[PDB]
């Protein structure tokens, strides 16, 4: 479903609204036709991926737009400067979104997007693959759906039935996978295989990919809302952001890879722990010290790594270490700043801004 | 989760010359005020005019029952306590199913004194009418009036009269569910 | 806290109807007090919450490469944290929000000063004549065309117990009472008593301006039921609301300079303040203040010749060093400096997003208008003098109003002129044949029949374009509808000899079906006789133009699409809606164009056994009351067919 996919050269033959493709796929699925339903569902998946990829490309130029220095008189009016920058950014976004092919079709409704983010089409996909003699693809789709919903009894029954068949035991693959997860898995395997340089290279390749994906996901959460109240200026633009923040809080936990059916808690801390151990085993402390400092930054209350840092600090005149190789890496500092700021803002907002006129039914 | 009720007003219906029962409403005086305050004021008759001896002039089967027009019987009158019309406050709640009360309007920002009790899930009215209540008790009585013989103009052949209408205080606001009935 | 004013007004009106004078006086006074209390509370909360949490601006923070992903997030977090803090302060200060909103009828009643009429009647019947004359004077100043209140004031004047200075106005703003009094004193060759009044006028003007700017942060203005189809992102919604707020803040200079006694706002209010001040100061004998006021007036209009001559004379009389020592006033400098930046932002928004803006000032230089906006103003100026020359030639060759504002070119080929205004028994009337062919008749008919799934269904051009994009209706039909709407606009603009450009107000593709199961004894028209501008009251043969009616419409046009039915005739009627004056027969290619004033009351007869398809179009001459859906439709058409 994703082998013949290219963001730049997308075949113009299948460019249709996402909702229409999904509707045709479901209609043919209910009509006891399998192959055509499979094709239409795959086309809908490709269209959703193209829409996300296009939305994550028009937020690259606009955010990274160094503003020109304004006149001397404008510096005394901060509100005008802030909102003029906002108008310029909105203009850049509007101009950029008119050149992409995925934004010139009928955009889908919010409920369809919510259903697609919940991995609902994969149930139909796995059943249709089963009814068309595609057992490996069927089990792959079932596993992909199970990755997001770990509490679906029907999926457990279907997957257990799939395991019962012979041969279908090594085709368990994730259809919706990311590069950084594969790099992390390869690095973990290499580290367990007492190989250090390969593990270091793989982890150092995996970190920027995770940060890029995290910031793209954060940028993709600033969407429209449903108008149901008519308040003043600040009181109304401080509720759109409350919904946006409710969406943003879960981006960190929606990106963590799952291994063995359990998500790897403290992903970035685990990354830096592995990097620190690997770097120390090579006696290259110039790079080992900042990794330890970053791991302290993410997990303050440790015991063994604090005594490690004591050893590095007290014996700084043994290998050669300046006063600069004792501070966290800039990317870790930025990640910590963003996560802590978002959590603090949500904690503040859910005491003074959020309305209290709903309760719990007993 | 669901909205919190704060007041309860009760009616006493009468088709022809036979008692039928009693319908008790539950009004959300915190989600949408200034619309409950209109309904409560007309129910108890603080300012003289009220819902006493009113009539239901639309008994459309399987859709809704509409009433509350006390100025004239044809269903083209009605005045509130805030002058004549007042604007829509907020569309926070939807017509989730049977037994949900809302304000009937003849345009935009023309809320008067006419309401209707929904009987089937009307998802196409969402965002146009303002919902301010829910039928708590007597859901079997509202279905008695709906199955009465009606002419082409949807006016019931036998008159429906609100004999009594009052107000019950609520000592502790309790939430309800957004399901039905 | 304070109960809503509309409830108190309703109580007072009821008491007046019954005849309870203490009740009406008490209720009206309470309403008048509560409105001012709520306004003061809003102003205080907004000012204090703005003073408590200043924006403080972001620091230098050079962007830097390879780290430009997290810096944007940090900047956004800072901005929205400040926003949330301010919103929390406002939510704490204001309290219950339901009391600050009221309907348009109530606002109009409070603007027309009706409680003062009720109060004057009640006070007269209560024997409290002093307050009665005060209320009568307030209402009379509010409405200058009311003769009965003039007679009541005369009757009060005949009876003893009052004076000429006893008359007081309780609604007009203090900065407006001091300007007119000072001007009147100055016009009576009494400069000594004129300067303090004008100085107080300046001070109160600045205070009132700062007060009126803080009340423009209100709810967003959706076009009726267009909040159900609003799909703006976060940073687009913020800019939409901010641009509307900025427009409202800029439209206050034209509200502070308007008085109900006049039909037109004062011209160049603050520069006029400074002009009268400099003249009075020269007359008195004070000279440094005179030259200072001349300089601060030339700050606004630096190319005036009379004021330059006056400044040269003052400088010649004085010494060069002194005339170089003093400069303008700092408050005017700050006011102009801020307004120029606001105007620049609004002109950029107009240029890019297509959100109209009409300048409320005449001292704005040409360097704040963008390059593209400048060419359009030049073309609009050239066509104003070409039309004027055409009118002069017709007059020099000579019912004036039927020859100098009708009989246009009708640019497009293939259009005849069936009936002019003379044959339609009236003025500003026309009937044209053959605007569109039969293929377009069928295309539009099928477009409005497919999109559906007496009765009534109408589809606008923007919704037709969106439906064509989705795939329910053909796209070429929507494009043809767009084209025909533009063509009719151009034809209507050209025929009636208009110099000011004609804008769009609304379009609608209607379809009327007659059900034959209820055709027995139908004695009503498909459309009652009405007027597109006023709201009609045939009992007194007059209309009143009020907010409940769209008073900004200037011209109307109707284009028919089929001719196979019974009835449905379009007829013009005189002011009393009982006598027909003209009648037309629908066939596609027919266009009925007329002005939508009170001279052309129209109506539609009953439709039986058939379909009536037509397009209804209304136009305005005011760029502010334009259609907000035409910009989006044009953007859609641009990216759908010429991307
Ligand atoms: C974003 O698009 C603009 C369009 O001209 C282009 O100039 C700019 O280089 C783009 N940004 C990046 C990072 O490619
Ligand atoms: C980011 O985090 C570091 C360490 O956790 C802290 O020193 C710094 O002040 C933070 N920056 C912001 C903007 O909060
Ligand atoms: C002019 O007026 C100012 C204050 O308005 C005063 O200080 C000054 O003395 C006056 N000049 C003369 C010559 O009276
Ligand atoms: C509408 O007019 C444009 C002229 O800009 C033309 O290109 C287009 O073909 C026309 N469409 C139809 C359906 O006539
Ligand atoms: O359709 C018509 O002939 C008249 C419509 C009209 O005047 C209106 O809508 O106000
Ligand atoms: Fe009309």
């Amino acid at each position: 479903q994703y082998e013949r996919y290219s963001f730049r050269s997308f075949p113009r033959d299948e460019l249709m609204p996402l909702e229409s493709a999904y509707r045709h796929a479901l209609d043919k699925y209910s009509g006891e036709h399998w192959a055509e339903s499979v094709g239409y569902l795959e086309i809908s998946l490709r269209l959703h991926r193209l829409l996300r990829d296009s939305e994550a490309f028009c937020h690259r130029n606009c955010s990274a737009a160094p503003q020109p220095e304004p006149a001397a008189g404008l510096a005394s009016y901060p509100e005008l400067r802030l909102f003029g920058g906002l108008l310029r950014r909105a203009h850049c976004l509007k101009r950029c979104k008119q050149g992409l092919p995925a934004f010139r079709q009928s955009q889908p409704s919010r409920e369809v997007l919510a259903d697609f983010q919940r991995r609902e089409p994969y149930k139909f996909l796995q059943f249709a693959y089963f009814k068309a003699n595609n057992l490996p693809k069927a089990i792959a789709a079932a596993h992909t759906f199970l990755l997001k919903h770990p509490d679906d009894e029907m999926m457990k029954r279907n997957m257990a039935y799939y395991k019962s068949l012979p041969g279908a035991e090594d085709y368990i693959k994730d259809l919706e996978t990311k590069s950084y997860e594969s790099l992390f898995i390869r690095a973990v395997r290499a580290y367990n295989g007492e190989n250090w340089r390969t593990s270091i290279t793989d982890m150092e390749l995996a970190l920027p990919d995770f940060f890029k994906a995290f910031y793209e996901c954060l940028a993709a959460c600033e969407g429209s809302r449903e108008i149901k109240d008519f308040k003043d200026f600040y009181l109304s633009i401080a509720d759109h952001y409350v919904e946006v923040l409710e969406c943003k809080i879960q981006c960190e936990e929606n990106l963590t890879p799952v291994i063995g059916g359990y998500p790897v808690e403290k992903f970035v801390a685990t990354m830096y722990h592995y990097l620190q151990f690997a770097y120390y085993k090579l006696n290259d402390l110039k790079n080992a010290a900042p990794c330890a400092v970053s791991y302290l930054l993410f997990d303050q209350n440790d015991k063994v790594m604090q005594q490690n840092l004591v050893y590095y600090q007290y014996h700084r005149d043994t290998w050669g270490l300046s006063d600069e190789h004792f501070q966290p890496r800039p990317e870790a500092v930025q990640f910590f700043n963003v996560t802590t700021l978002q959590k603090e803002l949500y904690d503040f907002a859910k005491e003074n801004i959020m309305d209290d006129d709903e309760g719990e039914v007993v | 989760k669901g909205p919190k009720v704060t007041v309860k007003v009760y009616f006493d219906l009468r088709i022809g010359d036979e008692d039928v029962g009693r319908v008790i409403f539950g009004l959300f005086g915190k989600t949408v005020p200034k619309t409950v305050d209109n309904f409560v004021a007309l129910a108890t008759g603080e300012k003289g005019f009220g819902y006493k001896n009113s009539k239901f002039h639309r008994v459309i089967k399987d859709f809704m029952i509409q009433g509350g027009d006390f100025t004239r019987g044809d269903g083209t009158g009605g005045k509130s306590i805030y002058g004549e019309r007042f604007p829509d406050e907020n569309f926070k709640l939807k017509h989730y199913g049977p037994g949900w009360v809302s304000m009937a309007n003849a345009g935009k920002d023309t809320n008067g004194s006419q309401f209707f009790i929904t009987t089937v899930k009307t998802a196409w009215l969402d965002g146009k009418h303002v919902v301010f209540g829910k039928v708590l008790e007597g859901m079997e009585v509202v279905r008695k009036v709906e199955s009465t013989k009606t002419d082409s103009r949807d006016k019931p052949l036998k008159d429906v009269i609100i004999a009594d209408c009052g107000k019950i205080e609520v000592e502790k606001p309790f939430a309800i569910a957004k399901e039905a009935a | 806290g304070m109960v809503t004013p509309d409830l108190l007004f309703a109580e007072g009106t009821a008491a007046y109807a019954r005849g309870d004078w203490p009740g009406v006086v008490l209720s009206m006074e309470r309403a008048l007090r509560s409105r001012a209390a709520l306004r003061a509370l809003r102003l205080r909360c907004r000012t204090q919450c703005a003073a408590d949490f200043p924006w403080e601006l972001d620091p230098d923070w050079s962007p830097s490469p390879a780290q430009a992903s997290g810096a944007a997030a940090l900047r956004d977090l800072s901005f929205f944290g400040g926003l949330l803090r301010r919103a929390a302060c406002l939510r704490r200060c204001l309290g219950p929000p339901a009391a600050h909103s009221l309907s348009e009828e109530m606002e109009l009643e409070f603007r027309k000063r009706s409680p003062y009429n009720y109060l004057q009647v009640a006070y007269f019947k209560i024997n409290k004549l002093e307050k009665a004359v005060a209320a009568a004077h307030t209402f009379f100043v509010g409405n200058p065309e009311h003769m009965e209140m003039q007679q009541n004031l005369d009757y009060y004047q005949t009876m003893s117990g009052v004076k000429e200075a006893d008359f007081k106005d309780l609604e007009t703003q203090p900065h407006m009472q001091e300007f007119r009094l000072g001007v009147r004193l100055y016009s009576e060759e009494q400069p000594q008593e004129a300067v303090p009044h004008l100085e107080a006028a300046l001070q109160e003007y600045f205070v009132a301006y700062e007060e009126c700017r803080a009340l423009c942060e209100g709810p967003y203005d959706y076009d009726g039921y267009n909040y159900l189809e609003y799909n703006a992102d976060l940073f687009q919604a913020i800019t939409d609301h901010y641009i509307q707020v900025l427009n409202c803040k800029q439209n206050c200079v034209t509200e502070l300079a308007s008085h109900p006694s006049r039909e037109k706002p004062f011209e160049d209010f603050l520069p006029s303040h400074y002009n009268y001040l400099q003249f009075a100061y020269y007359n008195i004998g004070n000279y440094t203040q005179a030259v200072e006021c001349a300089k601060t007036y030339l700050l606004f209009f630096p190319n005036d010749e009379v004021m330059n001559q006056n400044l040269a004379y003052y400088a010649a009389m004085l010494g060069e060093e002194h005339t170089r020592s003093i400069g303008p006033r700092e408050s005017a400098k700050e006011y102009r400096q801020r307004s120029l930046l606001e105007k620049e932002l609004l002109f950029f928004a107009y240029d890019v997003f297509g959100i109209p803006f009409v300048d409320p000032d005449s001292w704005t230089p040409e360097e704040v208008i963008p390059k593209r906006l400048q060419e359009k103003q030049k073309s609009e100026r050239e066509t104003a003098v070409r039309i004027s020359q055409e009118i002069g030639n017709l007059m020099k060759e000579i019912d004036v109003s039927r020859l100098t504002r009708e009989g246009g070119p009708l640019l497009y080929e293939g259009i005849s002129l069936t009936m002019n205004s003379k044959l339609l028994n009236g003025s500003q009337r026309v009937v044209m044949d053959g605007v569109i062919s039969d293929h377009e008749c069928q295309e539009l008919q099928r477009l409005t029949n497919v999109a559906a799934t007496e009765k009534f269904y109408g589809v606008t051009v923007f919704k037709a374009l969106k439906l064509g994009q989705e795939g329910k209706v053909p796209l070429q039909s929507a494009h043809l509808y767009y084209n025909v709407t533009e063509k009719v606009r151009r034809i209507m603009e050209s025929y009636f000899r208009l110099d000011t450009p004609l804008y769009f107000s609304y379009s609608h593709l209607v379809c009327r079906t007659a059900i034959e199961e209820v055709q027995a004894e139908r004695k009503d028209d498909s459309h009652p006789v009405h007027v597109d501008n006023c709201i009609l009251n045939a009992e007194t043969l007059v209309c009143v133009k009020e907010p409940p009616a769209y008073t900004f419409r200037d011209y109307s046009a109707i284009l028919y699409l089929n001719g196979d039915f019974d009835g449905g005739n379009f007829y013009f009627t005189e002011l009393d809606a009982k006598t027909v004056t003209a009648e037309v027969q629908p066939q596609c290619g027919r266009a009925v164009g007329f002005s939508s004033g009170t001279e052309n009351p129209h109506g539609v007869k009953a439709v039986t056994r058939g379909q009536r398809c037509a397009i209804a179009l209304w136009f305005t001459l005011d760029p502010r009351h334009s259609e907000r859906d035409r910009v989006q439709a044009d953007d859609l058409v641009k990216m759908l067919f010429s991307p």
